[PDB]
C-alpha cells in the first residue's frame, strides 16, 4: 500500500 | 514508567532498546538507518562497538520472533549538551547496515515514526503517550520486563516554567508534560523514551514529539516529566541526519 505521508496534511 | 499499562505487541514500531555493559536506555527508530536518544544515556562516551540496538523488542532483553539486533556504526551527542542543566539532551545512533545495505529491516513491529512538524504552535489540550521499561513507581526495585505506556498531556513552557512548577529549571529545547496532579510519569530506566503526541495537521495524527530526559520522582504531586523538544532541533536532525 506504500508508506503513510509523514507529512502535514 | 508509573500509571501506565502495558502496550499492545504492534503498539509501538518505533521504539528501541540500546544494551551496553551494564547499561541500558530507549530510543526512538527515525529513519531505517538512525536512532534519536537521550544524550545523557551516552554522557559517559562508550565505544560504538559495545553498544548493541535491538528493534522490535517486547520484553526487556527478552529475544523475540520480531525482533531484529543491530551494531551502532557511530553516533553524535549534541555538541552544547550539558550533563548538569541536561539542555540540548539527545543525540543520534546511526545504525550499521549489512550486506545488503539495509540497517532496519521494516515490519509491522519495526518502522520508524514521523518526526514532529514543528512550526505548528503547542497546546496544553494536546495529549501524549510516554513509553518505556523503567520503574512503574518510584522506590520500584527493578526494571519493568513488558513495555509500559501511559497517556499524559502536553504542558506549556510558560505553565511549566512557573515558580509552582519547575521554575528556572525549565530551558529552551525542553518541554513538559503530565498532570500536575501527579500520578502519571515517566521514571527512571526510561531514559531515552519517546513521547508521541496528537497533531491534528499531520496525515498520521501522531508525531514523535519528546525524548525522556529528567523529572523529579517518579510521579510525584506537582512534578511533570521534562522532555528533550524535538521539535525544536529539526533543522539539527536534519543536517546531521543526512551524515
Ligand atoms: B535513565 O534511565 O537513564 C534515567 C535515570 C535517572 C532518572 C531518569 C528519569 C527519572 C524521572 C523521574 C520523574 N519524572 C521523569 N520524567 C523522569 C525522567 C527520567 C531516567
Amino acid at each position: 500500500n506504500g508508506p503513510l505521508s509523514c507529512g502535514q496534511r | 514508567v508509573v500509571g501506565g499499562l502495558v502496550a499492545l505487541r504492534g503498539a509501538h514500531p518505533y521504539i528501541a532498546a540500546l544494551y551496553w555493559g551494564h547499561s541500558f536506555c530507549a530510543g526512538s527508530l527515525i529513519a531505517p538507518c538512525w536512532v534519536l536518544t537521550a544524550a545523557h544515556c551516552l554522557q559517559d562516551r562508550p565505544a560504538p562497538e559495545d553498544l548493541t540496538v535491538v528493534l522490535g523488542q517486547e520484553r526487556r532483553n527478552h529475544s523475540c520472533e520480531p525482533c531484529q539486533t543491530l551494531a551502532v556504526r557511530s553516533y553524535r551527542l549534541h555538541e552544547a549538551f550539558s550533563p548538569v542543566s541536561y539542555q540540548h539532551d539527545l543525540a543520534l545512533l546511526r545504525l550499521q547496515e549489512d550486506a545488503d545495505g539495509s540497517c532496519a529491516l521494516l515490519s509491522p513491529y519495526v518502522q520508524p515514526v514521523c518526526l514532529p512538524s514543528g512550526a505548528a504552535r503547542p497546546s496544553e489540550t494536546t495529549l501524549c503517550q510516554v513509553a518505556g521499561w523503567g520503574h512503574q513507581f518510584e522506590g520500584a526495585e527493578e526494571y519493568a520486563s513488558f513495555l509500559q505506556e501511559a497517556q499524559v498531556p502536553f504542558l506549556s513552557l510558560e505553565r511549566c516554567s512557573a515558580p509552582d512548577v519547575h521554575g528556572s529549571s525549565i530551558l529552551p529545547g525542553m518541554l513538559c508534560a503530565g498532570f500536575l496532579e501527579g500520578g502519571t510519569d515517566a521514571c527512571q530506566g526510561d531514559s531515552g523514551g519517546p513521547l508521541v503526541c496528537e497533531d491534528q495537521a499531520a496525515e498520521r495524527r501522531l508525531t514523535l514529539q519528546g525524548i525522556i530526559s529528567w523529572g523529579s520522582g517518579c510521579g510525584d504531586r506537582n512534578k511533570p516529566g521534562v522532555y528533550t523538544d524535538v521539535a525544536y532541533y529539526l533543522a539539527w536532525i536534519r543536517e546531521h541526519t543526512v551524515s
